[PDB]
């Protein structure tokens, strides 16, 4: 029921003369905005994506926007001439902006930035402070940057007002994407294990929606504990894959199932048996010479 | 040019109001500043705007801002004549030493007093050496009049100054004229400007 | 402050040889971000190769999501090459259906 | 008050020439900046420093070289002085914040070369007897005329004392060739005072003209005088006549 929403920056500069940034933003696990370097206005990626503001209250974000992009990059060319010799190009600066939206009427800010693929600095408050164990060189460019009374003043409004306001609007706006259910798909495969006589098995889960999700390699009602969940992968059309995976010794795989739980299912589960004639027949279907496999 | 200040000159009898504008196209424009420069001196800072539609005073100077429009207009009530001098308009692009500082050409600001009673003359002023050399003296004359420039080669002409003798609280203007050439005749030196009817040409 | 990049190659749908799905690259943890991604069918380039918008994760990591249409086989073979300032060479990973 | 001093306030130079402008700050600002102020323009970026050992080009750094040695000082340097370097250059210092503290400016003068450098000849010019009976005021003219550069000091010394009361000095000087790029300058001066005071025989007034020209720091040889930094003066006595 929580949603973190995050304004994503990143920045590259190359040289004194060389930069470019790209910013992406997401609402929980979809993406809303996209706004290319090449690109002068900010993108849709949604029908819903303008939230519950007007086209007037938009182009008005959108102007502050612009004109910030362009400060930001001559600031930060400019930091680099305080900081030398102790900083130079290639420079990468990475920026997350956003709120969190709790139950109630309740929500906090954040606005963080890594230097050089390192956490460094956010903004707390009414100022940019480095944290701790942010490097020295860094003090005399954030004191240059809280002298900047109306960058902070604005910086404190997106973050306070602006930033919960559109978000509110933006979960009204997008619900019907947010709570929309895309059922998973199972099917099974096995390697041959790093150890000697025993297989892999793999259960491959793709295409559901949301991410929450349970996989488990199961011997009737036992869940069998070597089961090694892997991370979500993403799909191209929103949805996720995750591999479940069960180091088994070699003629131990018959009795095994993989059972899968999720909440656009209405709790009838996927249990995909082994050695099953669904199975063997899946598994033909899918042979091929092995060539260029992995190490397995 | 992002800073364009109107108008380039202007002349203003002393005790009256200025009016000077500032329009700029400088992007972002966290700031706008006013300097005065007074000839062959720095800028002295004036007075600062910075909010999106801002009014500032300092005594006799104040000043109004409208970033919507972009625009700056700087007020002078009551004029002195320490008052002359150029007022230049700045505007800053940061809160921070970020910025770039954005400057105007500026507006030469020129006080001239009143000079109650004309007495307009011209009076041939001998070298006090033994040499037969001469200038001639343009005075006292009303502050409107204009000096015209030399349409000769071999003749010098001055601009017109004012001085003031503070102790009679009397203030004159002068202009000065002087040629190499042997034919020249201090009554006709001045004609290229705008000579009164009343002038005394005394005869050498 | 430079990290090699991790490469999943996975298909969207249950592979069946002779049946169309789509191909994933899931290239992740690099930095910085400068990567060139291409997708290989038997060792030569495939044109049609749609990308992500480039992101980071909550711990400052880059990741970025190719994928394109293919057709599995018994012989076709599919790879995600890699080009990335944090190795002397390009990395080629295989798609190995059974993984 | 934040303040900012330069050195030299007046400099001539020739073309090929080196010279070194310099700016002292002590408001223990990071942040130092040069401009040259030109007519028709505002004035223009050439150089600017974020702390010691720290040099930026501005907006219009060709020709110019920059030094920021410690935190107090900030130079500029131009290795081949040109003709286009004419200008006034002013230096400035600053903390974090928006404000620039200004210094007083530097004039520089870049010349072809020094044949053409002449010392001002200087004359007063008596009250004439008609404005002494006409307005019982009594007006004296000095003319310092034929110098290159305009690089003088026009001042009134009355009885040994110098005045300020009465003196109205032209801002500008007069070309005396205006079709002339390294033409000879004219400028005059008035001090009026009363018919009494010029009729008092004891009453002596004395117009002073301090030039700046050359030194042995500077090489010269013509068949003519060495236009050496001089006092040039021109002197008369009140006369009860
Ligand atoms: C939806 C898709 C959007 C893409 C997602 C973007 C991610 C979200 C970023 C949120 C920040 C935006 C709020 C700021 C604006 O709201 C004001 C503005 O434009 N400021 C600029 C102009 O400032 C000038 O213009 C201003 C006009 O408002 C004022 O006049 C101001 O006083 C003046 O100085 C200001 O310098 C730019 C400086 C930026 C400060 C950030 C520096 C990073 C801090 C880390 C330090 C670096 C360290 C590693 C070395
Ligand atoms: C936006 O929200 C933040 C909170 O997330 C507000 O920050 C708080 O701002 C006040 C001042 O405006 C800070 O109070 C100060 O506390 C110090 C002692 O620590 C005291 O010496 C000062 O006199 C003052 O009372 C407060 O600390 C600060 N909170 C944090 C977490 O730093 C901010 O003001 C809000 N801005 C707007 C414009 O709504
Ligand atoms: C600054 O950095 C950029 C990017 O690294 C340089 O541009 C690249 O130059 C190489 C030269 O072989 C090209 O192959 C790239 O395609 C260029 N990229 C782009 C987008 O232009 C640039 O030359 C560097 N500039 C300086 C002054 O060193
Ligand atoms: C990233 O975006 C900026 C802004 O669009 C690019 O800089 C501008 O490029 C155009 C065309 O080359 C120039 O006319 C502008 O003067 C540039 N400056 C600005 C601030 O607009 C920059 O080239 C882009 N970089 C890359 C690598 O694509
Ligand atoms: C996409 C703009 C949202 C405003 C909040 C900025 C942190």
């Amino acid at each position: 029921k929580n949603y973190t929403f995050r304004c994503l920056q990143m920045s590259s500069f190359a040289n004194r003369s060389w930069s470019r940034t790209d910013s992406v933003v997401w609402l929980g696990d979809l993406q809303t905005h996209r706004w290319s370097n090449d690109s002068a206005t900010i993108s849709f990626t949604k029908p819903w994506s303008q939230g519950k503001l007007s086209n007037q209250q938009w182009e008005k974000l959108q102007h502050m926007f612009q004109v910030y992009r362009v400060s930001f990059t001559r600031d930060i060319q400019e930091l680099v001439k305080m900081m030398s010799p102790k900083e130079d190009y290639p420079i990468e600066i990475q920026l997350s902006a956003g709120c969190e939206m709790y139950p109630g009427n309740a929500s906090e800010s954040f606005l963080h930035v890594a230097f050089q693929g390192k956490y460094v600095v956010r903004f707390w408050g009414t100022s940019w402070q480095t944290v701790p164990g942010a490097p020295s060189w860094l003090d005399l460019p954030i004191k240059v940057l809280n002298a900047d009374q109306g960058t902070s003043a604005t910086v404190q409004m997106l973050l306070n007002d602006t930033c919960p306001l559109f978000v509110r609007g933006l979960l009204e706006a997008g619900k019907s994407d947010l709570e929309k259910q895309e059922k998973p798909v199972a099917w099974l495969s096995s390697v041959p294990s790093s150890a000697h006589g025993h297989r892999q098995l793999v259960c491959h889960v793709s295409g559901f929606y949301p991410k929450p999700v349970w996989v488990m390699w199961m011997r009737g009602d036992q869940e069998q504990q070597g089961t090694h969940r892997g991370d979500f992968l993403p799909n191209a059309d929103e949805t996720w894959y995750l591999q479940a995976t069960l180091d088994v010794e070699a003629g131990e795989e018959a009795g095994l199932a993989c059972r899968v739980k999720h909440s656009s299912l209405g709790g009838q589960d996927i249990i995909l048996y082994w050695g099953s004639l669904h199975h063997i027949l899946d598994a033909q279907k899918m042979v091929w010479n092995h060539r260029h496999h992995h190490h397995h | 040019t992002q800073v364009e200040q109107s108008p380039q000159s202007l002349v203003v009898r002393q005790g009256e109001n200025s009016v000077l504008q500032c329009n700029y196209s400088v992007t972002p424009d966290n700031h706008l500043r006013w300097f005065k420069q007074d000839t062959g001196k720095g800028l002295v800072s004036l007075t600062v705007l910075v909010d999106q539609k801002d009014k500032t005073s300092n005594g006799r100077y104040s000043a109004t801002l409208d970033k919507d429009a972009k625009h700056s207009t700087l007020h002078i009530t009551a004029t002195l004549l320490d008052d002359t001098a150029t007022y230049i308009c700045v505007v800053g692009d940061r809160g921070s030493a970020l910025g770039r500082l954005h400057f105007g050409a500026g507006t030469q600001l020129i006080v001239i007093p009143d000079i109650q009673n004309p007495d307009p003359a011209v009076y041939q002023l001998r070298d006090s050496k033994s040499s037969d050399k001469s200038v001639c003296l343009f005075t006292d004359f009303d502050s409107q009049t204009n000096v015209s420039q030399s349409k000769d080669s071999d003749v010098y002409i001055t601009d017109k100054c004012v001085l003031d003798m503070r102790s009679m609280d009397f203030k004159s203007n002068s202009a000065v004229a002087w040629s190499n050439k042997s034919d020249f005749a201090c009554a006709n030196a001045f004609n290229n400007s705008i000579i009164p009817e009343d002038t005394f040409f005394p005869s050498p | 402050i430079q990290k090699t990049p991790q490469i999943q190659v996975y298909s969207r749908h249950p592979p069946e040889n002779g049946k169309p799905n789509i191909l994933n690259c899931y290239v992740t943890q690099f930095h910085p971000p400068h990567i060139e991604i291409q997708m290989l069918k038997n060792g030569k380039k495939i044109p049609k190769v749609e990308m992500s918008d480039m992101s980071f994760s909550k711990d400052w990591s880059f990741y970025i999501l190719a994928h394109t249409e293919f057709t599995p086989t018994e012989t076709d073979t599919y790879a995600c090459r890699v080009k990335h300032a944090s190795m002397a060479e390009p990395k080629t990973v295989y798609w190995d259906r059974d993984m | 008050e934040a303040a900012v001093t330069q050195s030299p306030r007046n400099k001539v130079a020739v073309t090929g020439g080196k010279v070194t402008l310099s700016c002292n700050q002590t408001n223990n600002h990071n942040n130092m900046y040069w401009y040259r102020q030109d007519t028709g323009h505002g004035l223009r970026l050439i150089h600017y420093s974020y702390g010691a050992g720290s040099t930026e080009k501005g907006d219009i750094p060709d020709g110019y070289k920059a030094s920021r040695p410690s935190q107090e000082n900030f130079s500029l340097i131009l290795e081949l002085a040109t003709p286009s370097q004419t200008s006034v250059y002013f230096c400035a210092s600053g903390d974090e914040g928006y404000t620039q503290y200004f210094g007083p400016g530097t004039r520089l003068l870049v010349l072809e070369d020094l044949k053409n450098v002449f010392p001002p000849e200087v004359a007063v010019f008596e009250p004439s007897e008609a404005e002494i009976s006409h307005t019982q005021k009594a007006t004296l003219v000095c003319l310092a005329t034929g110098f290159y550069p305009d690089h003088v000091e026009l001042s009134w010394w009355v009885n040994g004392k110098e005045v300020h009361s009465g003196v109205c000095t032209d801002p500008q000087p007069l070309k005396e060739q205006p079709a002339l790029n390294d033409s000879r300058y004219a400028l005059s001066s008035r001090l009026r005072v009363s018919a009494t005071f010029w009729q008092n025989p004891r009453n002596h007034f004395r117009c002073q003209v301090q030039f700046y020209g050359l030194s042995e720091n500077d090489e010269w040889t013509q068949d003519r005088a060495k236009p050496v930094t001089q006092i040039v003066s021109a002197e008369a006595w009140g006369r009860a006549d």
